[PDB]
This record gives C-alpha cells, sequence and structure tokens, in this order.
RNA sequence: AGCAGUAGCAAGGAG
RNA sequence: CUCCUGCUUAUGC
C-alpha cells in the first residue's frame, strides 16, 4: 500500500534534476530534514538592499504626469465599413409578404428609380473608375432582371479575389535551382497615423435626435408584481425612450439587418456572389416602413475556420461633398439630383471594397446587446444616490440632477456643460457602440493604461499622495499602443483634456 | 421474456470479429472512458452554428413512421415538411413542429407530468402564495455563506441519495451493506409501494427522488435570517443597495 | 464645441465610473498562423533570465542541461528580472512561515492530503480540460487521451486492473521501464516505438497561441501538458489546495472580501502615535518564467519530510517531470518569392535545414536557442508555463508576506496567482523607503520579480486586486462577460431557460442591478426569438411558421398560455427566474394544446427543463469523407457497447460503475444471476432457460476463440 | 486590390 | 503567363 515502484530510469532521473550544491536526491533529502535556519539571512538581504538603486516617485513634488504623445502625422481615414453621418435613404411603406431581403431589394428597384442612376466613368477622386463603373452596371441589369447572381466578368474576377493567392507549397518536392526563385520572409508591422478631427462631429451627430420614430427591434414588457419591479420597468421604459429616436439606433439596426443577411448568405451559397441591400426598419408617422441605404455585395465566402476575410463590395448613397483627408479609402463618383423638400440637391455614390470575417459578423450582428453597459451604468449611479440618501427619491433626481460633458473648443478651464442626467445615458450608448467597432489590441492596452491614470486622478481628488516606481517604462508602454485607431488616440487627447480640467483643481499634473 | 432479448442481442454482438476485442479486455469503470469519445474539440460557437442550423429548410432530424400516420406532406400553401433523403430517420422543418403543435392527436398525461416535477410546481406554489410590500433603499451586504435552498423535509446529505437510489430501484448490485440503512430501510419500505408499478422509467425515477430528498446546499451570499424558504427568494428580495421584505407569513 | 466622456469622474468615483473604461463588447483579439515566435521569445527570454552560464551535460538526454538554482552571475543589473532561487533562503522563509501557526502544520496539510489520495478514482483525470495526445500528437479532451493512453498498456504488454491512482502512477512509472512501446497509427495499424524515444514523447508539452485574451497588446503562448503529468499536478493540486484552505493570508479558492476587511481593520489598530500605513499595489511581470520547478522540489521535499513513504516519494515525481520538458515549436514559417506569388511551407522539424531563409528577429531568436534544439521539440527545464500548478506559487507569495526581520515597522497584505496587495507600516517615508526595498530584496532573492510600471501606492485603501478597486468604502464589482448570457444553443427549449439560470447566478454572485436584468432578459427573449423564427402572434411576421400559428389561433381559447416557442408572450420576470416558461404556463394551457404538446409520442424527441421540444440537428457531410472514418466507427462501436451495457444494468448512470474484471463476464454473470432469480420465482419453462443458456454459452465459445 | 497586424486569409491542380 | 472543375431558398416585437 505504502510502495511506489521503484523504478530505474525515474531513480536515474530525480538524481540528474537536483540543484547544483547537490549530489543524489538522499542528500538532498536528509539535508532538508534536517533544516535550521540562521541570522544570515539578513545579512543577504541588507547585502541585496545595497546593491539595488531604487528610489519612488511621489507626485507632490516632481508631478510629471505629462501629456501623451498623440502622433503628429497624416489625418487616420474614416475605416467603418459603413456610412454613419453621410448617409441617404430611400422610403417606402413596408408589405407584409414581401419581407425576404431579394424582395426588398427589387420593390426598392421599383420604388428607388435606378433608371435615373447614371454614373460618368470618371470619378472625382479615387483609384479604380471603370471597374466600379462596370460594376454598378451590371449589378445594376442584375438587380433589372430580379436575380441576384452576378455572371462571371473580369470586373467581379478582379474586385472579389479569385485566384488571388499564393501556392501553399508543401516541404515534399522543392526543386531547387542555383540563384532563381531566391525566397525568404519579411514582416513589417502597422503604420501610424495622426489624430482624426470629424470625430467630434460624428460624436455629436450620433447622439442627436433624428422624423422617423422607433428603430431597435426590442421584444414586449412582462407583467408586474406590486415589487421593486415596477422600478425597473419604469427605468427601461425611461431609458427606451431615449435611445429608440437617436441615430446611433440607426447604425444599430443597419448592422444588425444589412450584416444579418450577409451572414445568412455567407451560410447558405459558399462559392457564389450575391446581391445583398444596406437597409434599416423604422415607423415614420405610426406606419411601419423600411429604409435603403446602400447596396453590398459578397465575395464568395467559403469559412473554414474563425478567419477568412471575406470581400464585400459596398456601393453607398450620400448626398455631401466628400474629403480627400476623411473619405481617403472611397472612390466618390457623381449620381445625380435629388429632390429634397425643406431644393433639388445632388446625389453622390460612394464606393468601397472591404471584408468581413466570420468572427466579426457575430459580434457585430448581435450588437443589440450594447444596452446592458449602457443601463448597467445609468442603474449603478441612481443607487448610489438611493443608497446614500435613504429615500426614494429617484424620479425627481432623474431630473434635477446634472452631468458634467462637452467641454467647448476656444477654452476649456472650468468652463463646462452640465445635462440632464436621463439625457446622459445617449452619450453612453454612443461610446458603448464604438467599443464594438474599433475594438483592436490597441484599445484593449490603451483602456488598461487608461484605468491605471484613472485611479492616479481618484488618488488626486481625495489628496492622499500617491507614488509611482518608474513613470518612464509606463509611458513607454502606454505610447506604444497608440498608433492608428482612431477610437484610441480620440480618448488619448480627451484623456489629455481630463487632465487639464482636472489641473485647474487638483495639482499633480502639467499644461 | 426479457432474458431472450438480451441473449439475442448480446449473442449478435459477438458475432462481430473486431468487436470481440473490445468487451473483456477492459475494465467496469472504463465503461465510462467508453462513455466519452468526443471527437470535436468544444464546440466553441454553439449559437452560430444553431442559427445557421435554423436559416436552412430541412435541418431536423425526425422519425418516419409515427409522422407518417398523421401527418401531411406539404400544408396549404408551399411550406415544405418532408424529405426523402437519408436508419430509417426523415429531416424535416420546424413547422412540422409547430404544425404537430397545433394539428397532432393529444393523449392525456397531465398526471404523470404533474407528478414527476413535484419540486417546481411546489416552487410555483409556494411562489404565488406570498405577499410582498415597500423597499428600503439602504446599504445591505454580509460574507458568503453554504446554505441548504430547498424546503425538504428529509435532509440528506448526497451520500444516501445515491446509496437510496441504489437500494430501492435496483438492489441486484447496489453496495456493500453500511449502518446507514435501517431507518431508511423502513423508507425503503415505504418508497417501494410507490415505486412499484409506473410507466416513469428508471433513469426518470432516479431523477425524481433525487429533488425531493436533497436540499441544495451551495455558497452563496446570504443576509438577514437563513431560512431555507426564502432562499429561492434570495436574489428577488435584496441586491447591494437596496432591499424588499414585508413577509408576514 | 468639443466633447469628453470622462468628465463624470470630475464627480464621481472610481466604483461607478469603471465599467465604462471596460472594452468587454466588441469582439476578441484571436491570433493568425503559426505561434513558433512566440515559443522561441519564452524559451529564450527563459535562458536569458537564468543569470548563468553552468551546464551539465547528460546521460539520459542528448542534450545539455543547464543549472537554475545556487548559481548567480550577478550582473549590475538588478532592476532586470531574475530567475535564480536561493534554497535555504527560502527554506529558511519555510521555517519561519510554520513557526507562525501550530507545529505540526505540514503533517496534519499533509496527512489530509494523503488522506484524499487514496480514496479517489482516475476518472476524475477524464473530467478535465484538453491534453496533448502522443499517439497521433494531437490535442484531444481527456477521455480520448486516457483510452489511447490505455489502448497502448493494453497493447503493449498485458492488460489493465489498477481502477486507482496509485496503481496507474505505478503503471507509467512500470511504462518508463519497457525496452519497447507499441501503438497504432493510421486503416489501423500498429507500430512500435522504442525507450529514448517514450522518453522523449511522455514528457512533450504542446505550446499554441492563447486565443481570446482581453487585455493585451501582445500575444502570449499557453501551453498543454500530456497525460502522464496530470495525476501527479492533481496530486500536487490537492496538497497546495489543502494549504491554501488552511492558511488565511490567500485568496484562490473563495471570500475575497472578508479578508481584506479583517486585516484593514485588523491591522490599523495595531498602530502606535506616529507610525502608518501606506499600501502598494504591485503586478508580478515575468511569472511563468521565474519559478523554477526545483524550489519546488526542495519545497515539496521539505513539507513531506514525516508524512509518510508513499507521499514522500510521490510528491517528488511532478517537480522531476518539470525539470526536463520539452516544447513543441508550432509548425515552423512561409517563405515568398520578390513577386509574392509562390509561397513555401517549412515545418518545424527542417528549421535547422532552412536556418538562411530567415529574418533578423528570427535568427537572434534562433541562434540563442540553437544548442538546446531538439528535430521537433526544445529543452526547457526552468520554466513553468501557463496550464501548471497555481496553487503552490502562491503559498511562495504567501512566504513572501510572512517575513520577519527582528523601530517596529513591517507589511502583510494578501496573495493571488500574479497579484498582490501590500500593506506597510512605518514611520517616516525613508524608513518605508528601507521596508519597501527590503520588500523588494526578499521578493528578489526568493525569485519573484515585480514590475516597476504596472505599481504604485496611497496611504488609505485605494488598491486594486483582481480587478475589483477597493475605493475608501465601496466595492466595484467583476465585469463580467456578456457572450455568457446566450451559449446554449441545442433546443427551443433549453436556450430561455438557460439563459434565465445565466442572468440569476449572475445576479447572485456579481450585483446585477435589476434594471439591467431586464434588459438583458428582453434582449436574450428577442435574440430567441429571431434565433428560432418564432414571433408573437400580434405582430405582423409572415414566414413559414407564422401562418400556421396564425391560420390555427382561433383553436386556443386562452391566447396568454402558448408557449414562447410557439408564439407567446412574456410572463417570466426577475422574480420568476428560478421557475422554467412551460412549469410556469401549464396552469393556463388548453387541455387540447397541452395533450397534443406534451405527447411522448411524438416523431422528434422519440427515436433541467421539461422535454417536449427536443430535437436533434442533422450531422455535418464532410465527417464521413476525410481519413478519419473509421474514427467514427470507433465511437459507433464505443456507443453500441454502451448501450449494451446500458441494457444489462438497469441502473447504471446514477452511481459509478466500478470494478476491475471485465465488462462482458459480469453482463454474463449477470444475466446467469437474474435467470437464476427471475427463473426459481418466475419463468419456469426448459426450452426457454436451455435456450439462453445455450446463447450465452454460444456466446462465450465465440468470445473466447 | 482588400481585410488585418508582428502572420495569415483572399478556390484547387498541371506546365 | 496558359489550361481544366460545384448542389445548400435564407422572412426581427
Amino acid at each position: 500500500e505504502l510502495e511506489m515502484y521503484k523504478s530505474k530510469l525515474f531513480i536515474a532521473m530525480r538524481d540528474e534534476s537536483v540543484p547544483l550544491p547537490y549530489i543524489n536526491y538522499e542528500h538532498l533529502r536528509t539535508r532538508c530534514e534536517t533544516f535550521k535556519r540562521n541570522q544570515a539571512e539578513c545579512e543577504a538581504k541588507v547585502a541585496d538592499v545595497a546593491s539595488r538603486l531604487k528610489i519612488k516617485l511621489e507626485h507632490l513634488e516632481e508631478n510629471k504626469l505629462r501629456p501623451l504623445e498623440i502622433p503628429k502625422e497624416k489625418e487616420a481615414p474614416y475605416t467603418h465599413k459603413f456610412l454613419m453621418k453621410d448617409a441617404w435613404f430611400f422610403a417606402k411603406p413596408h408589405d407584409s409578404e414581401r419581407a425576404q431581403p431579394q424582395q426588398i431589394l427589387y420593390d426598392f428597384f421599383e420604388a428607388a428609380n435606378m433608371g435615373f442612376m447614371t454614373t460618368s466613368p470618371k470619378p472625382i477622386f479615387g483609384k479604380q473608375g471603370l471597374m466600379y463603373h462596370s460594376l454598378w452596371g451590371q449589378t445594376k441589369r442584375a438587380i433589372k432582371d430580379k436575380r441576384n447572381e452576378l455572371e462571371p466578368s473580369e470586373q467581379r474576377d478582379f474586385l472579389c479575389g479569385i485566384g488571388r493567392a499564393s501556392k501553399k507549397i508543401q516541404e515534399d518536392k522543392w526543386q531547387e535551382s542555383r540563384e532563381e526563385e531566391f525566397k525568404q520572409e519579411e514582416t513589417k508591422g502597422a503604420a501610424k497615423r495622426g489624430f482624426p478631427t470629424w470625430f467630434n462631429e460624428e460624436w455629436l451627430w450620433a447622439m442627436r435626435d433624428s422624423k422617423i420614430g422607433d428603430w431597435i427591434p426590442m421584444a414586449e414588457m412582462p407583467p408586474c408584481k406590486n415589487e421593486m419591479e415596477d422600478y425597473a420597468k419604469k427605468m427601461c421604459e425611461e431609458l427606451e425612450s431615449k435611445i429608440q429616436g437617436t441615430n446611433c439606433a440607426r447604425e444599430m439596426s443597419k448592422l444588425i439587418h444589412t450584416i444579418g443577411s450577409l451572414h445568412t448568405e455567407c451560410r447558405n451559397f459558399p462559392g457564389k456572389v450575391k446581391i445583398v441591400p444596406i437597409y434599416c426598419r423604422g415607423t415614420l408617422r405610426g406606419e411601419s416602413t423600411d429604409c435603403l441605404f446602400g447596396i453590398a455585395i459578397k465575395g464568395k465566402s467559403h469559412l473554414n475556420k474563425d478567419d477568412g476575410m471575406y470581400t464585400v463590395v459596398t456601393f453607398e448613397f450620400s448626398t455631401e461633398e466628400p474629403n480627400p483627408s476623411k473619405h481617403e479609402k472611397y472612390t466618390v463618383f457623381e449620381a445625380g439630383t435629388v429632390p429634397v423638400e425643406a431644393k433639388e440637391k445632388k446625389l453622390f455614390l460612394y464606393c468601397r471594397t472591404t471584408g468581413m470575417s466570420k468572427l466579426k459578423n457575430d459580434w457585430f450582428s448581435k450588437c443589440r446587446r450594447c444596452l446592458i453597459p449602457t443601463m448597467e451604468t445609468v442603474e449603478q449611479i441612481v443607487l448610489k444616490e438611493c443608497a446614500l440618501k435613504e429615500e426614494n427619491r429617484v424620479s425627481e433626481m432623474l431630473e434635477n440632477k446634472r452631468a458634467w460633458i462637452a467641454h467647448e473648443n476656444g477654452e476649456n478651464l472650468t468652463r463646462l456643460v452640465s445635462t440632464k442626467l436621463k439625457d446622459l445615458c445617449r452619450m453612453l450608448i454612443v461610446t458603448q457602440f464604438y467599443y464594438c467597432i474599433y475594438n483592436d489590441n490597441q484599445l484593449e492596452g490603451f483602456c488598461n493604461e487608461q484605468k491605471k491614470f484613472l485611479m492616479f486622478l481618484q488618488a488626486d481628488k481625495d489628496s492622499k499622495s500617491a507614488f509611482t516606481f518608474n513613470q518612464k517604462g509606463l509611458y513607454e508602454k502606454i505610447e506604444e499602443c497608440i498608433v492608428s485607431n482612431p477610437l484610441c488616440i480620440f480618448l488619448a487627447d480627451r484623456l489629455n483634456k481630463l487632465f487639464l480640467v482636472a489641473k485647474s483643481n487638483g495639482a499633480k499634473y502639467f499644461e | 421474456s426479457l432474458l431472450l432479448t438480451l441473449a439475442k442481442e448480446y449473442a449478435n454482438l459477438t458475432k462481430d470479429k473486431k468487436s470481440c476485442k473490445l468487451l473483456s479486455q477492459g475494465t467496469v469503470s472504463s465503461y465510462t472512458t467508453f462513455k466519452k469519445w468526443t471527437t470535436s474539440r468544444k464546440e466553441k460557437n454553439p449559437s452560430l452554428r444553431m442559427r445557421w442550423a435554423m436559416g436552412s429548410k430541412f435541418p431536423i432530424m425526425a422519425n418516419r413512421e409515427i409522422l407518417e400516420e398523421a401527418g401531411i406532406p406539404e400544408q396549404w400553401e408551399g411550406i415544405d415538411l418532408w424529405s426523402k433523403k437519408d436508419l430509417g430517420m426523415v429531416l424535416a422543418s420546424p413547422a412540422a413542429i409547430t404544425y404537430w403543435n397545433f394539428c397532432g392527436p393529444g393523449v392525456d398525461n397531465s398526471s404523470v407530468i404533474k407528478d414527476v416535477y413535484k419540486a417546481k410546481f411546489m416552487k410555483k406554489e409556494r411562489w404565488r402564495e406570498t405577499l410582498w410590500g415597500p423597499m428600503n433603499f439602504e446599504l445591505v451586504g454580509k460574507q458568503r455563506r453554504v446554505v441548504e435552498t430547498q424546503p425538504v423535509e428529509i435532509k440528506l446529505n448526497q451520500k444516501e441519495i445515491k446509496e437510496l437510489t441504489m437500494w430501492v430501484l435496483f438492489e441486484d448490485e447496489a453496495n456493500l451493506a453500511s449502518k446507514f440503512i435501517q431507518e431508511n430501510f423502513s423508507l425503503v419500505l415505504s418508497l417501494r409501494e410507490l415505486y412499484k408499478g409506473k410507466a416513469v422509467n428508471k433513469d426518470v425515477a432516479a431523477f425524481m427522488i433525487a429533488h425531493q430528498f436533497s436540499p441544495e446546499k451551495r455558497f452563496l451570499p446570504t443576509f438577514g435570517p437563513i431560512r431555507p424558504e426564502r432562499m429561492e427568494l434570495l436574489h428577488c428580495l435584496g441586491g447591494d443597495f437596496w432591499k424588499i421584505e414585508a413577509v408576514t407569513a | 464645441m468639443e466633447i469628453n466622456p470622462y468628465l463624470l469622474m470630475l464627480n464621481n468615483d472610481i466604483t461607478s465610473m469603471i465599467s465604462l473604461t471596460y472594452p468587454y463588447t466588441g469582439a476578441p483579439p484571436m491570433s493568425h498562423g503559426t505561434s513558433t515566435k512566440y515559443s522561441m521569445e519564452t524559451v529564450s527570454r527563459t535562458y536569458s533570465y537564468s543569470r548563468t552560464k553552468k551546464e551539465v551535460p547528460s546521460g539520459i538526454f542528448p542534450i545539455e542541461r543547464r543549472k537554475f538554482c545556487n548559481t548567480i552571475e550577478d550582473k549590475e543589473n538588478l532592476e532586470k528580472p531574475n530567475g535564480n532561487v536561493d534554497i535555504n533562503f527560502m527554506l529558511s522563509l519555510a521555517e519561519m512561515l510554520e513557526e507562525k501557526m501550530g507545529k505540526g502544520f505540514f503533517k496534519f496539510c499533509a496527512n489530509e492530503a494523503e488522506a484524499e489520495i487514496l480514496k479517489m478514482h482516475f476518472s476524475k483525470l477524464t473530467e478535465g480540460r484538453q491534453t496533448y495526445d502522443w499517439t497521433s500528437e494531437r490535442n484531444m479532451p481527456a477521455a480520448t487521451a486516457l483510452q489511447l493512453t490505455v489502448d497502448a498498456i493494453q497493447e503493449t504488454q498485458g492488460t489493465f486492473k489498477g481502477t486507482t491512482m496509485v496503481e496507474y502512477c505505478n503503471k507509467i512509472l512500470e511504462m518508463m521501464d519497457w525496452p519497447e512501446v507499441k501503438f497504432k497509427k493510421v486503416t489501423l495499424m500498429i507500430t512500435k516505438i522504442g525507450r529514448e524515444e517514450f522518453i522523449k514523447r511522455i514528457c512533450t508539452i504542446n505550446t499554441m497561441a492563447k486565443d481570446g485574451e482581453r487585455g493585451k497588446y501582445k500575444r502570449r503562448a499557453i501551453a498543454t501538458p500530456g497525460m502522464g503529468i496530470r495525476p501527479f499536478s492533481k496530486i500536487v493540486e490537492t496538497l497546495a489546495q489543502k494549504i491554501c484552505e488552511r492558511l488565511a493570508e490567500s485568496g484562490l479558492p473563495v471570500e475575497k472580501k472578508a479578508k481584506l476587511k479583517t486585516t484593514v481593520s485588523s491591522t490599523n489598530s495595531k498602530l502606535q502615535e506616529g507610525q502608518f500605513m501606506v499600501n502598494i499595489t504591485g503586478d508580478n511581470s515575468k511569472w511563468n518564467e521565474c519559478q523554477q520547478p526545483e524550489a519546488y522540489l526542495a519545497m515539496l521535499a521539505y513539507i513531506t519530510k514525516d508524512s509518510s513513504n508513499l507521499m514522500k516519494d510521490l510528491c517528488s515525481v511532478a517537480p522531476t517531470l518539470f525539470c526536463n520538458k520539452y516544447v513543441k515549436m508550432g509548425q515552423g514559417f512561409r517563405a515568398k518569392n520578390k513577386r509574392k506569388t509562390k509561397e513555401i511551407v517549412i515545418p518545424a522539424k527542417k528549421m535547422k535545414e532552412r536556418k538562411e531563409l530567415m529574418n533578423a528577429e528570427w535568427r537572434d531568436l534562433f541562434e540563442t536557442i540553437e544548442p538546446y534544439m531538439d528535430g521537433e521539440c526544445c529543452f526547457l527545464g526552468g520554466g513553468m508555463l501557463m496550464g501548471m500548478f497555481n496553487m503552490l506559487s502562491t503559498v511562495f507569495g504567501v512566504m513572501t508576506l510572512n517575513y520577519r526581520e527582528e523601530r517596529n515597522c513591517y507589511w502583510t497584505g494578501l496573495q493571488s496567482s500574479d497579484d498582490f496587495v501590500l500593506f506597510c507600516i512605518s514611520r517616516t517615508w525613508p524608513e518605508m523607503e528601507m521596508t519597501i526595498l527590503k520588500f523588494i530584496a526578499v521578493c528578489k532573492l526568493m525569485g519573484i520579480n515585480m514590475s516597476l510600471e504596472k505599481s504604485y501606492g496611497c496611504l488609505p485603501e485605494l488598491f486594486e486586486f483582481t480587478s475589483m478597486f477597493f475605493s475608501g468604502d465601496f466595492v466595484s464589482n467583476i465585469a463580467l462577460e456578456l457572450p455568457a448570457f446566450t451559449t446554449a444553443g441545442m433546443n427551443e427549449g433549453t436556450d430561455f431557460t438557460a439563459a434565465m439560470s445565466v442572468i440569476r447566478t449572475n445576479m447572485i454572485n456579481n450585483g446585477l442591478s435589476p434594471g439591467t436584468a431586464l434588459m438583458a432578459l428582453r434582449i436574450c427573449l428577442q435574440e430567441f426569438r429571431a434565433t428560432y423564427r418564432v414571433h408573437p402572434y400580434d405582430s405582423g411576421v409572415k414566414n413559414h411558421r407564422m401562418k400556421i400559428i396564425r391560420k390555427f389561433i382561433e383553436t386556443i381559447e386562452n391566447k396568454d398560455g402558448l408557449l414562447i416557442s410557439d408564439g407567446g408572450k412574456l410572463m417570466n420576470n426577475i422574480s420568476s427566474l428560478h421557475i422554467p416558461e412551460e412549469i410556469l404556463k401549464e396552469d393556463l394551457m388548453d387541455p387540447s394544446y397541452r395533450n397534443r404538446v406534451f405527447n411522448p409520442r411524438n416523431p422528434f424527441t422519440q427515436f433541467a427543463v421539461v422535454s417536449t421540444h427536443s430535437f436533434r440537428t442533422r450531422s455535418n457531410r464532410t465527417l464521413l469523407n476525410t481519413d478519419m472514418r473509421a474514427m467514427a466507427l470507433e465511437e459507433k462501436r464505443y456507443q453500441v457497447v454502451c448501450n449494451m451495457y446500458r441494457s444489462v444494468f438497469e441502473s447504471a448512470d446514477v452511481n459509478t460503475p466500478i470494478g476491475s474484471m471485465s465488462m462482458g463476464e459480469a453482463i454474463e454473470a449477470k444475466i446467469l444471476d437474474r435467470a437464476r432469480t427471475q427463473f426459481e420465482n418466475g419463468i419456469i419453462g426448459g426450452e426457454e432457460y436451455s435456450e439462453i443458456k445455450r446463447l450465452i454459452e454460444d456466446a462465450k465459445r465465440q468470445r473466447l476463440s
């Protein structure tokens, strides 16, 4: 029972892996069974203290919390897959029988007149004009014949990649040649950009109310007892009355319908290029209507693994003049004229080739789950308030309480805009939506390090005299993950402006 | 007459050549590691493959001879319910599930269903007959305890329950005789007068016995009184910043 | 007008405005391509931290061996992390540790551990994560790799009759003595392998890339061991599990909130007239490259000094398997021409021959790892990778936090896997520099490197421990994963109730305020409805399943008793998250509807909630066209034999079927036993008993031949 | 081209 | 650069 199998190779293996002042495991076991400590331990400890050269860094005397180094280079372009602020939609009443996306596409082919959708073969700017012209004409006569399958021509054989793949040769035959096909490997990394200036107008536009009403497909309310449930119900209803009308709701409905449709087309038909509309659904004057924002084209996705990055060709509808700084990756054509009643303004068609993935389809398509973290946060605020006053003051607290946001541009020192608390969730849902779009490695590392600086600012608010051991390597770690993400550079700039506003009262920062 | 059927099955499976090297070569416990041969890695996206499954036309594996007894090949307007592609098992659509749920035959089995799930209908009966009141809006919080959370009247400790289901259902290979038997063997005399003649399967019977005898003790944050009856009311009575309780009875 | 979302923190705390700074909502980062450079960085970074060149030649392995203990070359850069442990220093900390609580501490904890070793069956090894199967050299679940290991034992020499932990471990140590091991390759041929290659194969640990880790810019390689290391690691994790459960300055098993209240409340009552306390949040960097298993061999040689003779040699094997472990180096790299047209694949085997086709960083990492390379693997002897001893290094943290130097200035705190919170009590600030540099001194001597970039401190409680930012009075919660709400995906009945179970368990453990629960419940309701194409009857949805429901709604009398999966409304709430939908709705259903849905004669379910919508989706199509079709035949045969053993023992899934003779012999003796018991009080007929007896005897002669 | 970031995908085979 | 090869009907309170 108390006998382990004493083998031959293991007893030669255990005696080989002993520390260096020991010969065998027997001598080490007899020394460890007969061990008594001494007071030469403190001599080695202080002998480790003396050869250290390490000092702590205070903040009340050497407040070197400098602002971060935003790169002074070329401006980061607009890299979202669709258009947020420059969108234009055609509307029609929704038919219940005609509900599949191809039937919506056909009913908008007779509804939105594509016969007036004439494009010149010379674009305003971009890279490739003739391929997008022949591709747009081919998909326009493809929708005209009421079938969504592009016949193989050189335009689709050039845009969605067919045959553009390397020949993966295994190491069984290589047929070596003297100084011919000299092969090796090389990596580069990521390119660095600068501060985007277009992000403020899309933030302030994204939380602005749009008259089309409900956008997001929520569900019904369960029945309520005489419990706290009414309270929860009340909160939901009030928060719902803020988030159904905003433009972030329109973008979320756009990603859900459009990307869900592309997702089902990626399951049902690999190896065949389909034509998928880019649309929404919302209530206009009570009438349930659907919109149409663009035309998307699949790229014969054979999704073997969770990756794969298939090619989507996007034709978008816009009614504003383009910009070679913001709209850098587009291939802006001109489409025509649209009568807009308050006279008949222009119409610009945009073009962009891009890619999706199978792992970024479930997190984009199922992005209706951004109302947990905003409702989660707001209810944390209200429950802290009623936890601090011990009285049912919630309905008057959501009206008589301010929240400081949105300092102006010319000045920042103590010039802040206090809003109502029920409006605040608007801004909150905006940032959660952006956390789904611009999620990279850089946003993750930047959010860890900004949690560190939030801990430093909380140490500043209560005068606790915090300290740090190494400030050089800290800023060598934060500035490493600020390269090309627009949200990371933007939130770094707003972290610096948070340090500028907080510098006027607490003293741990710079100008 | 079941032993002749088991003799035909056991004589049937020893006819195979390479299967004789499987049995009588392993151990009795190896049946456990004969149960799991899941060659898939993790099934890392279940809802994703489920939404990809429900998007097709015929995702479901359904039996043929039961559905052809009463079902119809196609519905009143083009709704497909049947296939002829393949054991004799036929693929089908969930419109046949809702069509079975609205235009199918019915067998009265309310007593069996209302006797298997007595613990959960006891939870509904205890939930419907309570009364609440106003909230408090105060700071609350307490450490984590190990609480039995079910209003049982027997209170066994997860050791006489497996042994109890051995010495009630099938006693031919139950257990070595311990000293925990005697009064629980009077309880065996009570239980064999109940589970003798039923249409309930022995796995469903062993399921439904273990939910009336086992107080589920978990490691949960509790506060106030530690009565078990308000332990399914744990998440409803109070959180971290709020508390609501006015239960009289 | 500019806009700043951070300004709420001007008049709030970090306990409410901290869930705003988590990007736990978007897509996680995945890895792409090979994971060879991460393994080269981990192994070469491990050898760079060894601080020595003392190499010892080996007689078993054909590669050199570098020592990691008591061989230091003291560089001037001591702030750089070291990987060298002084064994007399840490044994002095162990003797100083056991003199704090009790006298027979290690004897009591070791007798509890050995009290739980001898009552353990090895099927607990099948209740684990993925392991490395060396038969086909892949990543498999634990039952499949264990079954291929036992298949190699019963195929090589004799059979297996162990059914315990200790006899299976002695079976593996018996396999180390075998001169030749025979197994099966792929169409199931039988191959053989020698003795030293079996030693090279039993200690092989597979490395891959960690997918889905929120919070890093650079990726990291995670490691999965084989099967012959896992039960010994289970032994060591039970011993260190009982040690961590017995101690009072650790937080691994979990309450993690009461202990900090007792040490902040208790150590603030130990102050003099001029002393004060400063707490420091730290974060130990390079934790998986500075914990050598030789110190585990020394301390695990010290704990079991008076335990037994079986435990004294049984808790001194997994460090010896960790002192000589191999590392799978991924699958190589790829090369291409100047035109970027043809791209050859170079595996990890021929990386030595194709050495001159690499980059600058690949050759810099490869020339520092070259005298330790095997053909496919690498020889690591001082690392402790992820997926290994976790409850044992926390004991080293408690050994650092219980140092006694003899003023009255000292420290305490709390330890986790790589997160410590340290409370310092002293009188002046240069004395604070003395005590903190003594803490970095004792951690630096013992082998624990604090990161100087991710550490800070304050005077009151404003510290950080396992992503719960504790302020002066309030407590922030763990930002939970949003994908865990919908991960069932198996049935029209086990999705909504499973999601209500996830909302309940996230409500009890975490905070999860009620409006968040109702919002997440309603969103998971909408994703259920959109997933299974079932909408309410008053809606205007017209698909292939709502035409039947809209057509046949006139037969149903009570309309709010229909299920959610059949076009009903919502009746569950926050106060009904423990009651399923069917059991809540059966008090209002029509009798034709309730007798129609719950009919067990259904073509879908026939062949924890009520099984009435339980269908099985169809299988794939490429599972019977590849070269692994015969493995699906093998699991078919396994399910046939398991259906036979289920058909013999009518109650077998309730109790664990222990036994060590055979399966078919208990079948035959069982049919004879119930044939006699049901014979004498029962049957009575000559042709039936003689026919069953004839089939048992003919099946026994067929099985024996 | 494009997605993407420390390396892959963007059908396969033959010359 | 040149030449040969494919089925999967998708409906947001």
